[PDB]
RNA sequence: GAUAGUGGCCUACCAUGGUUUCAACGGGUAACGGGGAAUAAGGGUUCGAUUCCGGAGAGGGAGCCUGAGAAACGGCUACCACAUCCAAGGAAGGCAGCAGGCGCGCAAAUUACCCAAUCCUAAUUCAGGGAGGUAGUGACAAUAAAUAACGAUACAGGGCCCAUUCGGGUCUUGUAAUUGGAAUGAGUACAAUGUAAAUACCUUAACGAGGAACAACUGGAGGGCAAGUCUGGUGCCAGCAGCCGCGGUAAUUCCAGCUCCAGUAGCGUAUAUUAAAGUUGUUGCAGUUAAAAAGCUCGUAGUUGAACUUUGGGUCUGGUUGUCCGG
């Protein structure tokens, strides 16, 4: 009989059903329970800035398997490492190690995209410049 | 590593001085006349892109 | 050509200042902004007044000419014009003139450093004097 | 601070982006239309859309109340003056089904085409969008201004825009002093 | 907080100031006075607004210095004074005068009287009592008091008062079959007569209201206020007689013989 | 007692009791509250740092004088913080006020000119006001469209006249990558303005369009999802790619080129959030197996409840409609 019950004097038991069982999408989970501001070291930062360590390369997975091309971040508004990534086929050698660059993330909301293992931003800009720039040679690099 | 090979073996064609693509009110117009005038010499199905080759 | 016949409307003629407000309609034709001091001679033939008697200011034109429009103000007498009409357009008039008023940062200056003076020291700026030289 | 000034946005992005039939017909309508691009279609898209909700939400209601009997009558008279519907057809119920070409039917691109002095209307585009017109003798500037309906009859060239009383005007008089005048 | 207000936006204004929403956003703050200040009316908002005589916030401090205008025979020299209700204002030059009477709507408007009628001012009863020496006085809220009132009057009733010196001339009494007028909010500004005098006490007395064309409706008293006897109230309203009529008639009667 | 005053506001002496599972204080708020903003069948979900309306705050916390009015902060006193000049004896200070700088950041501009507006201030029209006024920095969002258009020509399939073949085949794109005048603001500048000084427009004197030019752009071109097996190169690496899946020797996807394809000063990218979601469903979910029926009952709290009392007949009509040749 429609268990959820329906007599004229319900509100109350309607309010607290419903406001009980928003915790299962989890979108409402991640706003309220916030961790998307304590963990997630890029507090909900569509983007940010960190200092580059040393270049590492890991192994893709299934039948798409090849080097792709991987970089190792440690951002600087907080203190915290993550593993990025350059497209746009070279470019992965205008790192200049010791150089700053400015990550974003991917678009998977922190879930993996495509095929690599444990990996979350893209680089736009980096060093005062943008890839599409030189990449297309319409800026040129500054070094630090 | 051994990355970046691509663009050193692509050729390094040039561009093609063709006359301008008449950029603005002109690109629609021009859409519109050759896209809605011609409905003889048909390719099976009109297909868009008959190339020479 | 140029040939104006100027108009007014909405005619107002207030002793509350010893004037007339009105809003000046212009004709264009063929001429770019006809040119204040014209519409302020066609205005002494129209009210048959001193010429000075007129003040006529914001001017838009027709974004294509045509005509243009404009507020004018024409006082009984020179009179209460002089006495309580703004300095500014008498200014641009040439009526009368514009004061120097010393510059903002100028005047700010001046009187925060009077301040910080008690009565007028003669006596303080010898004593200084005097008292710096040893 | 300034008491605030406000907004209003004047088109919308379908939610289908892309699907031939519709690329097609507003194509078209810029092929019988001389359009500049789909922004006008859009605008003038929008603007059904709201005239549509006007209409659905007058007659979702009974009829004789006085808010039809008024709101109806003068969105109805606002639109018999402009000149989209036909005096025929007052009954605002047409209305629900304004089959949006209806609209550009009066832009002075084809004002001035079905009222000629055009020449195959792009032609009117190029006289109306540059200053070559004379409408109130407000010389209008955007095609998109839709004529009241009576100041039609007025709709000519000014006393720049040559042929019709003026000069001919910085190219035609350069060549007229280089060769004609000499 | 801490003390007054001395400063007042462009927006917190009443609506019936009939404001701008451009040109600035400083408007005037009216004097603390008489009357009561979300209701009351500044001069100089009078002048540059309707008017339209002063074009300058200086041309109205101007026109009130050299002491051409005069609240009820009194100067007040100040730009942000509070006038009232039903009141006298003179312009010697120009010899012309003003009444502060209501249009049909709910805004205040313009209106030349007779200079007859300009001599004086009907306002409204609010309370009578005996202060020290037992002297029987009456207070007006059109912000005078008078001591030593005609007795008969009691509370809620309208006294006419000349303002050539502070004495009566007459009064009328509140009573049913009495064209009367009303300050209330929704339906501000409406002429009328009582049609019941309905009570309803512990609060807040309602009083039903027939106009002159049998369109009745319901308002608080205090906003209330009574103009007149039948067929002949004291003041000379404007066209409209606060009627609040019809969208659609009002919109023939503005386009029927169209030349405006 | 104090307070302009009510009052456990405070004190003395008795009464010892109010509070709630129709949520108590607790903990957190990446929340000052709200009129509103987004969203677009209808319910609703999220944002509210602010153009308002109030409220609280001017290092963080106590106390006070003055004044009708302040626990004030461009008033002061005083602890621990920041701390600015010296002759080692206290010294002027508190920008979350304008304008800039400082560290920090995903990141916000000019140590601009002004009281003519707006109005507000205190002995008052004039004096005062980084309150704010006029401009620069101004792709956070918006509205309006400049990106060429028309002629005389020497052609094709079909528009059109017939058939070996005058073309009476007159329109089109393919394209001519033929050919000429026509017209401009983009930009430049005297003038009147125009804002007192100061935008800029608008008028505008004059200059200034015939192809490189005064040069459109970013994303794609396998499926959504709009158009490629057209050409070259690389060949399990490179690279792609929102998803799928393209990468292992003609890639229709890569790298280029050409040809196309969307909106047009705009577009993509990146994060949060709304419709699609009927995957939060109250109006509208599922529950035999798939994402669970507590093991069953009792059993307080809500939540809901049998039927049954003036029906019915008469009442003059008060007005209005299907309404009655149509004035
Ligand atoms: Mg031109």
């Amino acid at each position: 009989g429609k268990g959820k019950p329906r007599g004229l004097n319900s509100a109350r038991k309607l309010r607290v059903h419903r406001r009980n069982n928003r915790w299962a999408e989890t979108t409402y989970k991640k706003r309220l329970l916030g961790t998307a501001f304590k963990s997630s070291p890029f507090g909900g930062s569509s983007h940010a800035k960190g200092i580059v360590l040393e270049k590492i390369g890991i192994e893709s997975k299934q039948p798409n398997s090849a080097i792709r091309k991987c970089v190792r971040v440690q951002l600087i508004k907080n203190g915290k490492k993550v593993t990025a990534f350059v497209p746009n086929d070279g470019c992965l050698n205008f790192v200049d190690e010791n150089d700053e660059v400015l990550l974003a993330g991917f678009g998977r909301k922190g879930k993996a995209k495509g095929d690599i293992p444990g990996v979350r931003f893209k680089v736009v800009k980096v060093s005062g410049v943008s890839l599409l720039a030189l990449w297309k040679e319409k800026k040129e690099k500054p070094r630090s | 590593a051994r990355a970046g090979k691509v663009k050193s073996q692509t050729p390094k064609v040039e561009k093609q001085e063709k006359p301008k693509q008449p950029k603005g009110r002109a690109y629609k117009r021009l859409l519109y006349t050759r896209r809605f005038v011609n409905v003889t010499l048909t390719n099976g199905k009109r297909k868009m892109n008959p190339s020479p080759s | 050509s140029d040939a104006i016949t100027i108009r007014t409307r909405k005619v107002i003629s207030n002793p509350l200042l010893a004037r007339k407000q009105f809003v000046v309609d212009v004709l264009h034709p063929n001429r770019a902004n006809v040119s204040k001091d014209e519409l302020r001679e066609k205005l002494a033939e129209a009210y048959k007044a001193e010429k000075d008697a007129v003040s006529v200011f914001g001017f838009r034109t027709q974004y294509g000419g045509g005509k243009s429009t404009g507020f004018g103000l024409v006082y009984n007498s020179v009179a209460d014009a002089k006495k309580f009409e703004p300095a500014y357009r008498l200014v641009r008039y040439g009526l009368a003139e514009k004061v120097e008023k010393a510059s903002r940062q100028q005047r700010k200056q001046r009187k925060n450093r009077g301040k910080k003076i008690f009565g007028t020291g003669k006596s303080i700026a010898k004593k200084a004097a005097r008292r710096n030289a040893d | 601070p300034r008491a605030p000034r406000t907004y209003s946005k004047t088109y919308s992005t379908p939610k289908r982006p892309y699907e031939s039939a519709r690329l097609d017909a507003e194509l078209k309508l810029a092929g019988e239309y001389g359009l500049k691009n789909k922004r006008e279609i859009y605008r003038i898209s929008f603007q059904l859309s709201k005239i549509r909700r006007a209409a659905r939400d007058l007659l979702t209601r009974d009829e004789k109340d006085p808010k039809r009997l008024f709101e109806g009558n003068a969105l109805i008279r606002r639109l018999v003056r402009i000149g989209v519907l036909s005096e025929d057809k007052k009954k605002l119920d047409y209305v629900l089904a304004l089959k949006v070409e209806d609209f550009l039917e009066r832009r002075l691109q084809t004002q001035v085409y079905k009222l000629g002095l055009a020449k195959s209307v792009h032609h009117a585009r190029v006289l109306i969008s540059q200053r070559h017109i004379a409408v109130g003798k407000q010389i209008v500037n955007i095609p998109s201004f839709m004529v009241r309906l009576e100041s039609e009859k007025h709709i000519d060239f000014a006393r720049t825009s040559p042929f019709g009383g003026a000069r001919p005007g910085r190219v035609a008089r350069k060549r007229a002093a280089a060769a004609g005048g000499e | 907080a801490r003390g007054p207000k001395k400063h007042l936006k462009r927006l917190a204004a009443p609506h019936h100031w009939m404001l701008d929403k451009l040109s600035g956003c400083y408007a005037p703050r009216p004097s603390a006075g008489p009357h009561k200040l979300r209701e009351s009316l500044p001069l100089i908002v009078f002048l540059r607004n309707r008017l339209k005589y002063a074009l300058n916030g200086r041309e109205v401090k101007a026109i009130l210095m050299q002491r051409h205008v005069k609240v009820d025979g009194k100067v007040r020299t100040d730009t942000t004074f509070p006038a009232g209700f039903m009141d006298v204002i003179t312009l010697e030059a120009t010899n012309e005068n003003f009444r502060l009477v209501y249009d049909v709507k709910g805004r205040f408007a313009v209106h030349r009287i007779t200079d007859e009628e300009a001599s004086y001012k009907l306002a409204k009863v609010k309370k009578v009592q005996l202060g020290k020496k037992g002297i029987p006085y009456v207070v007006t809220h059109d912000g005078r008091t008078i001591r030593y009132p005609d007795p008969n009057i009691k509370v809620n009733d309208t006294v006419k008062v000349d303002l050539a010196t502070g004495t009566i001339t007459d009064f009328i009494k509140f009573d049913t079959g009495k064209l009367v007028y009303v300050t209330g909010g929704r339906n501000l500004g409406r002429v009328g007569t009582i049609v019941h005098r309905e009570r309803h006490e512990g609060g807040f007395d309602l009083v039903h209201i027939k106009d002159s064309l049998e369109n009745t409706f319901v308002t608080r008293l205090n906003n209330v206020f009574v103009i007149g006897e039948p067929g002949r109230p004291w003041i000379s309203l404007p066209k409209g007689k606060g009627i609040k009529l019809t969208i659609s008639e009002e919109r023939d009667r503005r386009r029927a013989q169209h030349g405006l």
